Formats: structure tokens, C-alpha cells, sequence
């Protein structure tokens, strides 16, 4: 049984990230792979053996240790570094571990856009609501209709980060039947992070 | 009482053998250890240099025999990869009718399951050891095929694992 | 030297599928051909080897009784089948060979295929509905987008302006509804003062179900 830890790593370009593969029920062998996988992409080996670099694997990663602890080492991450890592004995691979670009605090440009009326005709319409280029992940998005909080009737998802800047944008939806669409004012999404929150909203009629 | 294996084509009675080992593939990925007849080609059945002049698939006939125990050798026990070479320190003998099986007794296989089974507990560690038919392959690997006087022979060996020893 | 795999495929729940896997570049026989899965957003789970000289396999216990795994020298090509497919099995499907190993440590995947995608789902495949994200401002730069709604199965693929606009595009990841139809959002920040002469129209493709569209996305 392999365990990675940590589960996440957040580091800056240019210093040393460290990953951890613990084996549990092992008496010890140094048949041990590290792969690399980026999105939308198979996995890549790394390293063979314990400590035995695949062909072609630049200087910077490297991986360690006996028995039952092992490591793989980025000793200066460059900007295509940052994927997840998986480790892998036998047929066992590791839960993995994702590596992401430490940054600044970045706040989002946030845009809200009312249901289309070509939507509108086929019963159903859909709000959403855009978060752009903000940095750390973590954000809460709330709909509010006439400023009460909805529940279960939206859902959101996060691109990966951007290549140029590192930050994450969120796009999140709330759906509503027509009918309820049109007994109904205001519609707003409220985002929060640290001690800000900003709400974008909009007045059906106008 | 006999396992009465089916054979085809029907196997001369001149053609009866003692099986000296077998080869085995671990299961991969219950505090149980399950094996199975392996349906590794002939040049992975060679590596146990236990056979002799007869070549066959998950069983060695007519091969050598053990000193006092029976002895499983592999290259690497935690690699399913790898296959398990038995070699029996008594034979067990595998007589041919002529009439389209051939016939095992059930207590001398039984036994030596058993006896398998235990050096299997000493080298997994384990408290269950599971016997099961072969996973597939070519008409030779799947079943227990042999060459007799030029002649290859079928014999379905799903009879010879499908037990449980604790 | 490579592993080309078949096309993705879409199940009913209890169906089964098979995936090929073709070999070129390397002595097929002389390596196991294993099989790897992904679900999405998990990791790796190994399904088995097949040996391509005997054609006999080693399943992973958890599959063990669904899967099969076949080849056929002649072609260089192995399969791997699956029977009594459940929601879970839906996952990217990878053939991987392992390397030859001076320890002979077969276990080593330096070559994998680019993967299989299976979507099992009591769905059935539908071309999406594209509404426009009309833009109407902060500040000099403005927000337009296309709604790509309710869709089966994965994936589509979004342009603007036939690839001619990349700068400021971001096209999320698709949610699942409750429906069983996926949705995804496109969207691009362009100058505000482009509104009304420079034409905005986003490419969606969705091939599982051979259908294109061409939405122009303008100001409201
Ligand atoms: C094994 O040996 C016996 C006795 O020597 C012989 O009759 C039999 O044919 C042999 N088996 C095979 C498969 O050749
Ligand atoms: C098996 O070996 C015994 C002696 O251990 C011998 O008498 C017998 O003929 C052999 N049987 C076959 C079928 O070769």
C-alpha cells in the first residue's frame, strides 16, 4: 500500500519541492517508479529504481531513500514542473501528490450574465457567473434572488492555472425553471476572499 | 476416488506421466493469497529447470523431484510478474484410460496441495491459501498440455485448482 | 515507438466495451502489455497484464470475472474488454508497456497509449445547446462567453473566431448535472470599445455526436 504526503504542494518557481511515498506492507525493495502526469496526459516515468533517473530526465529530480520511505526531489522547479506525481511499486500506485505555482494574492474581476432569451423560450434559464484571474483556489461563491441565498440549484468549476499569470478563474451557474425566473428581481453572485466580499448583480426587466 | 481430467485428444495409455511440479502465477492487486496454474510461454516454463526431456505447460511431467519437502523457488515473490516454480519431493501420478481422460488420485493431489500450501504460508506469511483455474490463454497455456511421442495433448485442469487450505 | 489506442466509447450501465491498443516502433511479444485507469479527477488503478506470447493474463483482483484481456501477434495489437459496466467504470483507459529492466523489473512504464475514454451512463449522446454570454462593462474591458448546455458525453471543444482568438480565453471544465447532461461555459475579456465593430463567435464542437456551432456572441 503506497501513501503520498502532502497531498497538495504550493511553491514558487525556483525552490526545492519534496515528496514523500511510504510502503506499508513491504519488508524493502528498491523497485520504486515516480511518474509525472499533466492534464489531459498519460504519465510520465521519471525514475526507475530508487534513485535511477529514465532517459533523458533533467538534472533537477532526483529520488532517495531504504526500506520502506522514499522521495523524490525538484531541487529548482521550473514552470513545467508543476503537475502531480505519482508514485508506484509493483501494481500499487500512490494517491498522488499536485504540485502548484505559489503566488500573490490576486482578487477576481467578477461578471455576471443574465439568461439569454433564446434559453428563455425552452423553459429553463441559466445565470453565470464569472470569477477571473484571482489567486489563492479557494473562494466562495453564493447566488442570492431578491437577496435571499439559494441552495442546491447551482454548481461551479475551476480551470487550471493559467500559464501566464497562475491564477484559477471560477464559472458557476444557477438554474432556475422560467417561471421562477420571472417572479423574480434581482439576481446577484456574492464572492468572498479574505475579508472582501463583492457582489455583481443585475435587474431581470432591465 | 479419482479426478477424471478431460482430455482431447485421447491420450494412449502409454502416455500416463508423474507430475513432479507445477508452475503457478500469484494473483494481483481478505488476508487471502490466491494462486493459479500459470499461462506463462514456454521459455518462462523452461526457467525452473525442474523438467525433463517431456515439455508440458502447468504441470512438469516425467521432470525432477525434490529431496525430502517440496520446494517453490521464484525470483521475486512480490512480483505477480514472476512465476512460482513447485517442485514436489513425491511424485503424483497422472494415469492416461486411452478413452479420453486421465485420471489423478483426489487424496495424493489433495495432499500435495497441501503440502504447497504450507510452503506458501511460510513465504507470504499469509493464513489462506486459494487455488484457482487458469485466468486464460492459448489452447496449450490455459489447459495442462503435454507432448506425447510427438503428439500435444489438451487436458483441462480447472479440476486441479479450485480449493481452499487455511 | 508508440501505443495507439481506439476511440472513445459510450455505454448504457451493463453493457460491455472493448479497447485496442496497437504497438509499432518495438518487438511487440518481447514486452507484457499492461492496462491502467483513471477516473476523473482520481489516480492510476492497475486492471492486469496480458503475456503477448501466450496470451496468458493476470487480472487485478477487483476485476477479476469482468474484464478480459486478448492480442493478436499479427497486428501487434492488444485488448482489453469489459463486461457489466457500471457508472464508475467511467474513466480514461490506458495500455502502458513496461521497459526492458537490467534487474528484469517489468514494471517500469516508460511507454503508455494516450488513452481510452469510456463514459458509462443511463444517458444517451446528445449535441449541446449553445447560448450566447452577452456582454453589456468594467472599465475599458468587457465579458462575453458561450453557455454550452446540456450535452452527452464528453468532451466538447471550444474556439473564438476559428482560433484566431486566444488572448483571454478561459473554457471551464464541464459540470454533470442531475440530468445526466453535461455543461461548460467559455468565456473571453476583450476591449470594451471592440463591441461594435470587431464580430465575436465561439466554435463548439462536439464530435460523440458529429454536431458543430457556430454562436456570434453580440452586445445586449
Ligand atoms: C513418462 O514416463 C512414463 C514411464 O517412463 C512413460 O510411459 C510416459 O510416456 C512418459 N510421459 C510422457 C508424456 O512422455
Ligand atoms: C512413476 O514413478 C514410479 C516410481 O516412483 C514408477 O513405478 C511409475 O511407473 C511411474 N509412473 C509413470 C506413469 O511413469
Amino acid at each position: 500500500v503506497l501513501t503520498q504526503s502532502p497531498g497538495t504542494l504550493s511553491l514558487s518557481p525556483g525552490e526545492r519541492a519534496t515528496l514523500s511515498c511510504r510502503a506499508s506492507q513491504t519488508v524493502g525493495s528498491s523497485y520504486l517508479a515516480w511518474y509525472q502526469q499533466k492534464p489531459g496526459q498519460a504519465p510520465r516515468l521519471l525514475i526507475y529504481g530508487a534513485s535511477s533517473r529514465a532517459t533523458g530526465i533533467p538534472d533537477r529530480f532526483s529520488g532517495s531513500g531504504s526500506g520502506t520511505d522514499f522521495t523524490l526531489t525538484i531541487s529548482r522547479l521550473e514552470p513545467e514542473d508543476f503537475a502531480v506525481y505519482y508514485c508506484q511499486q509493483y501494481e500499487a500506485f500512490g494517491q498522488g501528490t499536485k504540485v502548484e505555482i505559489k503566488r500573490t494574492v490576486a482578487a477576481p474581476s467578477v461578471f455576471i450574465f443574465p439568461p439569454s432569451d433564446e434559453q428563455l423560450k425552452s423553459g429553463t434559464a441559466s445565470v453565470v457567473c464569472l470569477l477571473n484571474n484571482f489567486y489563492p483556489r479557494e473562494a466562495k461563491v453564493q447566488w442570492k434572488v431578491d437577496n435571499a441565498l439559494q441552495s442546491g440549484n447551482s454548481q461551479e468549476s475551476v480551470t487550471e492555472q493559467d500559464s501566464k499569470d497562475s491564477t484559477y478563474s471560477l464559472s458557476s451557474t444557477l438554474t432556475l425553471s422560467k417561471a421562477d425566473y420571472e417572479k423574480h428581481k434581482v439576481y446577484a453572485c456574492e464572492v468572498t476572499q479574505g475579508t472582501t466580499s463583492v457582489t455583481k448583480s443585475f435587474n431581470r426587466g432591465e | 476416488d479419482t479426478i477424471t481430467l478431460p482430455c482431447r485428444p485421447a491420450p494412449p495409455p502409454h502416455c500416463s506421466s508423474n507430475i513432479t511440479g507445477l508452475i503457478l502465477t500469484r494473483q494481483g492487486g481478505a488476508n487471502t493469497v490466491i494462486f493459479r496454474p500459470s499461462g506463462g510461454d514456454w521459455r518462462d516454463i523452461a526457467r525452473c529447470q525442474i523438467a525433463g526431456t517431456v515439455v508440458s505447460t502447468q504441470l512438469f511431467l516425467n521432470g525432477s523431484l525434490a529431496e525430502e519437502e517440496v520446494v517453490i523457488r521464484s525470483e521475486d515473490w512480490r512480483d505477480n510478474a514472476k512465476s512460482i516454480c513447485v517442485q514436489l519431493a513425491t511424485s503424483v501420478e497422472i494415469a492416461c484410460t486411452g478413452a479420453g481422460h486421465c485420471a489423478i488420485s483426489r487424496a495424493k493431489w489433495a495432499n500435495t496441495l497441501k503440502q504447497i500450501a504450507s510452503k506458501l504460508r511460510e513465504q507470504y506469511g499469509a493464513k489462506t491459501i486459494i487455488f484457482k483455474p487458469s485466468s486464460g490463454g492459448d489452447p496449450e497455456f490455459v489447459n495442462h498440455s503435454f507432448n506425447c511421442g510427438g503428439e500435444f495433448f489438451y487436458c483441462a485442469s480447472t479440476q486441479l485448482f479450485a480449493s481452499t487450505w487455511f | 515507438v508508440q501505443l495507439v489506442q481506439s476511440g472513445a466509447e459510450v455505454k448504457q450501465p451493463g453493457a460491455s466495451v472493448k479497447v485496442s491498443c496497437k504497438a509499432s516502433g518495438y518487438t511487440f511479444s518481447d514486452h507484457f502489455m499492461h492496462w491502467v485507469r483513471q477516473a476523473p479527477g482520481q489516480g492510476l488503478e492497475w486492471m492486469g497484464w496480458i503475456n503477448p506470447k501466450s496470451g496468458g493474463p493476470n487480472y487485478a483482483q477487483k476485476f477479476q470475472g469482468r474484464v478480459t484481456m486478448t492480442r493478436d501477434r499479427s497486428i501487434s495489437t492488444a485488448y482489453m474488454e469489459l463486461r457489466g459496466l457500471r457508472s464508475d467504470d467511467t474513466a480514461i483507459y490506458y495500455c502502458a508497456r513496461p521497459m526492458h529492466d537490467y534487474d528484469d523489473h517489468d514494471w517500469y512504464f516508460d511507454l503508455w497509449g494516450r488513452g481510452t475514454l469510456v463514459t458509462v451512463s443511463s444517458a444517451s449522446t446528445k449535441g449541446p445547446s449553445v447560448f450566447p454570454l452577452a456582454p453589456s462593462t468594467s472599465g475599458g474591458t468587457a465579458a462575453l462567453g458561450c453557455l454550452v448546455k446540456d450535452y452527452f458525453p464528453e468532451p466538447v471543444t471550444v474556439s473564438w473566431n476559428s482560433g484566431a482568438l486566444t488572448s483571454g480565453v478561459h473554457t471551464f471544465p464541464a459540470v454533470l448535472q442531475s440530468s445526466g447532461l453535461y455543461s461548460l461555459s467559455s468565456v473571453v475579456t476583450v476591449p470594451s470599445s471592440s463591441l461594435g465593430t470587431q464580430t465575436y463567435i465561439c466554435n463548439v464542437n462536439h464530435k460523440p455526436s458529429n454536431t458543430k456551432v457556430d454562436k456570434r456572441v453580440e452586445p445586449k
